């Protein structure tokens, strides 16, 4: 209903090429009032 | 060949009606996203 809510998580790990068997519940960081359609998106990696 | 813009004259001795006012007009949109701008919402104190 146009707010745009992330929820998050940090643990800490030591595994070389997969993701991790175990169960985390992440955290609401913040819900923010934004308003727009979101149909794609895109990630911003250090060059 | 008259120009579109005419500089007002506001001397301190003019009347009132003739003096300049400064204007705000306050606008809004509603119904369309979520409101972002809103009144304060009092707190009374807390009975326990
Ligand atoms: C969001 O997309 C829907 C579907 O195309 C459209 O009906 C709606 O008007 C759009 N809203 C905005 C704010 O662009």
């Amino acid at each position: 209903d146009g707010y745009f809510k992330i929820y998050s998580k940090h643990t800490p790990i030591n595994l070389v090429r997969d993701l991790p068997q175990g169960f985390s519940a992440l955290e609401p960081l913040v819900d923010l009032p934004i308003g727009i359609n979101i149909t794609r998106f895109q990630t911003l990696l250090a060059l | 060949c008259y120009f579109p813009l005419q500089s007002y004259g506001f001397q301190p001795t003019y009347g009132v009606g003739y003096q300049p006012y400064r204007v705000v007009v306050l606008s809004f949109e509603l119904l369309h996203a979520p409101a972002t701008v809103c009144g304060p919402k009092k707190s009374t104190n807390l009975v326990k």
